[PDB]
RNA sequence: CCCCGCGGACGCUACGCCGCGACGAGUAGGAGGGCCGCUGCGGUGAGCCUUGAAGCCUAGGGCGCGGGCCCGGGUGGAGCCG
RNA sequence: GAGGCCACGCGCGCGUCCCCCGAAGAGGGGGACGGCGGAGCGAGCGCACGGGGUCGGCGGCGACGUCGGCU
RNA sequence: CCCCCCCGGCAGCAGCACUCGCCGAAUCCCGGGGCCGAGGGAGCGAGACCCGUCGCCGCGCUCUCCCCCCUCGGGGGGGCC
């Protein structure tokens, strides 16, 4: 089965490797962005609650 | 279940001579090989005529 | 002549390898271009709807030109006209699927076999899953699995279709050679719908499964294969 | 020849490198590493010796077979995988970390609570619920047939001896050389003997595992006890 | 110009062997195959047999989808089978 | 001008476009593209989601009591 | 409490405060259970000889040179126009 076997899918469609690599890189970047943005929101909440 | 009809599955045709003539069978072997290993449709026609029956191989007059 | 014949065979093999490399590069770039085209169409529909809503008007999308048809009823007690139309749609078995190019004639045939089928408008993902997981070619009247691109190229290369991506593009965007590309595909032998059906004996709009569900055919396909 | 380099294409997902073809071309500098152009003796000659035996003899190695069986078996096809067991990757459950208290489920030490030390080369765990506690020596076990509890001791910075390997723990046998038909019983040696080396290793490991066990209250009692299923308790409702 | 090696599996009863794909309800009825079975005749097995044929019996061992068949043990006493 | 991507990577000559001086907006000097032009060749190790399973993994038990025989 | 405001601002956003969708070229990663292992001479090459670790496909390193980080030659990285 392609869609389950990476090398079989690459044999039938070599561009699937670059699509998959771009998807993985994009998802990692977006996950890092969202994690950093949530951490910044939490840090801003901590600052505005304990600003003294 | 599949919606197909099985009454015409088996094609009725000669795959070999019904005769037991050993010389005829030898030259059927020869033309089987030639029809398989050449692209000449003449060999195919000759082989299928060798398979045929006597009524399907009428005599040819000299005239 | 031994050295000369070694040179001859090495040159022939090297030329063959370069030809394969060139064809593989062509396949890769064609798939990239198809990806660009797909995203352009998908964004274009959204953009047209958005500008119509901004102007306060209505954007009516183009009527779908591709359908997926799944035979949902068996082969017992079928009227002759329904039987003939199912044979013309190549649905001779239950849970067989076929892509149909939509026009007046095909739609009227679908109306004839309406109680026996569930059909709809597949999306790009559904076409990809169907061709990749269950795609079989009719090569020399044999059902051959599409395990190599050479199988497609030897049968459809005269039409420009030489790979899985070309076949998927021709099926999805109904091209000039859609008839040839679709008839090359053996009808899809799908499994039973996992999770069951609602009611196969009634129409979809009355709580059943028969007839035209617009785009829920994709849900049916996901459960089906 | 040149020194081997690292892969220069980090793996982000198995089977996919982080960098594309052109990116790896530039990283490898293939634009300047471009190249265009530039056994075993089967027979041995030996002096045969003796007068007028000719000069020497051309003796070939691997003489042709003396006998051929009446029929053979065709060779197999090729499988592009199916690595031997020694080359298999060894997987360990995430709940089994060094120092975890495990529960043995099979064997003569059934139901006993032991201490996990390390996974070996074959994937078998090496455990020693210390012999002074529940009579479990340094012994191999299978991770499939153990239950990893939640209680752990910090067995970092203890020295597991290097010779404690799969070859070390592999079983030894005596039978059967110089003996074909059994008319006199060969039941001798059936009493397995604890080697002095094994005793020394057990003492060395336990002397540095035991103080960490005594560091937390009544863990030694926990290790002395055995696991059992009471009629009210059910393994799927139990947190281990 | 093969030769430090003089070497290199199996096959192809061609009425044989091998590959791939689809298919499998059935009365009346039709056809094919039968190394299914009975009896006798022409050939053939330098076939079997009083150191035990045919037949029969058998909680014995098996083979074949099947028709059926082979072998072990007993009884039997002169013929029998591929 | 203080990042990301590319299945982009030899020369020579030819073409197409862009740039400079342009002393006829001549003639040369530079970039980008090319599917153009008469002349042979990369090999050497590996890893594997790659034309249908292997282990170059292991244990226990075996004669008057037990092992196997789905018939 | 409801509606209009002269107008909103911030955060989040089909919500990891489980109110209400359709989806994936706008989709990827990982894990668990079950059933299965059919096939068996794939070598254009050395003129094979230990049982063809072979074809297609996807990669890594070397036939260039600098460095960096751990071990004590081995391992892991940055590249090098
Ligand atoms: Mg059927
Ligand atoms: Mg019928
Ligand atoms: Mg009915
Ligand atoms: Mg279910
Ligand atoms: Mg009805
Ligand atoms: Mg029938
Ligand atoms: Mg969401
Ligand atoms: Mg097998």
């Amino acid at each position: 089965n392609p869609l389950k076997n990476l090398r079989i899918m690459l044999k039938l469609n070599p561009y699937a490797k670059t699509m998959r690599r771009n998807t993985i890189l994009r998802q990692a970047r977006n996950h890092k962005l969202r994690v950093d943005k949530a951490a910044a929101a939490a840090a801003a909440l901590q600052a505005k609650s304990d600003e003294k | 279940g599949v919606d197909i009809r099985h009454n015409k599955d088996r094609k009725v045709r000669r795959k070999e001579p019904k005769s037991q003539d050993i010389y005829l069978r030898l030259l059927v072997k020869l033309y089987r090989f030639l029809a398989r290993r050449t692209n000449s449709t003449f060999n195919q026609v000759v082989l299928k005529r060798l398979f045929m029956s006597r009524t399907n191989r009428p005599p040819l007059s000299l005239s | 002549n031994f050295a000369e014949l070694k040179i001859k065979r090495l040159r022939k093999k090297f030329a063959q390898k370069m030809l394969r490399k060139a064809r593989r590069k062509l396949i890769y770039e064609k798939a990239k271009h198809y990806h660009k085209e797909y995203r352009q169409m998908y964004r274009t529909e959204i953009r047209m709807a958005r500008m119509a809503r901004k102007a306060g008007n209505f954007y009516v999308p183009a009527e779908p030109k591709l359908a997926f048809v799944i035979r949902i009823r068996g082969i017992n007690g079928v009227s002759p006209k329904v039987r003939k139309v199912l044979q013309l749609l190549r649905l001779r078995q239950i849970f067989n699927g076929t892509f149909v190019k939509l026009n007046k004639a095909s739609i009227n045939m679908l109306r004839i076999v309406e109680p026996y089928i569930a059909w709809g408008y597949p999306n790009l993902k559904s076409v990809n899953e169907l061709i990749y997981k269950r795609g079989y070619g009719k090569i020399n009247k044999k059902r051959i699995a599409l395990t190599d691109n050479a199988l497609i190229a030897r049968s459809l290369g005269k039409y420009g279709i030489i790979c899985m991506e070309d076949l998927i593009h021709e099926i999805y965007t109904v091209g000039k050679r859609f008839k040839e590309a679709n008839n090359f595909l053996w009808p899809f032998k799908l499994s039973s719908p996992r999770g069951g059906m609602k009611k196969k004996t009634t129409h979809f709009v009355e709580g059943g499964d028969a007839g035209n569900r617009e785009d829920q055919i994709n849900r049916l396909i996901r459960r089906m294969n | 020849k040149g020194k081997p380099h690292c892969s220069r294409n980090p793996v982000l997902v198995r089977g996919i490198g982080r960098y594309s073809r052109s990116a790896m071309y530039s990283r490898k500098a293939m634009y300047k590493r471009k190249y265009s152009a530039a056994k075993v003796l089967a027979t041995v000659t030996k002096p045969v010796g003796g007068d007028k035996n000719g000069g020497t003899r051309v003796v070939k190695l691997r003489k042709m077979p003396r006998y051929y069986p009446t029929e053979d078996v065709p060779r197999k096809l090729l499988s592009h995988g199916k690595k031997p067991f020694s080359q298999h990757v060894r997987k360990l459950r995430a709940s089994i970390t060094p120092g975890t208290i495990l529960i043995i489920l099979t064997g003569r030490h059934r139901g006993k609570r032991v201490v996990f030390l390390k996974q070996l080369a074959s994937g078998l765990l090496l455990v020693t619920g210390p012999l002074v506690l529940n009579r479990v020596p340094l012994r191999r076990t299978h991770q499939k047939f153990v239950i990893a509890t939640s209680t752990k001791i910090d067995i970092s910075n203890v020295k597991i001896p290097k010779h404690l390997t799969d070859a070390y723990f592999k079983k030894k046998k005596l039978r059967k050389p110089r003996h074909q038909e059994g008319e006199i019983f060969d039941t001798e040696k059936e009493k397995y003997e604890i080697t002095e080396q094994r005793k020394i290793d057990q003492k060395a490991v336990d002397s540095q595992i035991l103080p960490k066990i005594k560091a937390i209250p009544q863990l030694q009692g926990y290790l002395r006890s055995v696991f059992a299923l009471t009629n009210g308790i059910y393994p799927h409702k139990l947190v281990f």
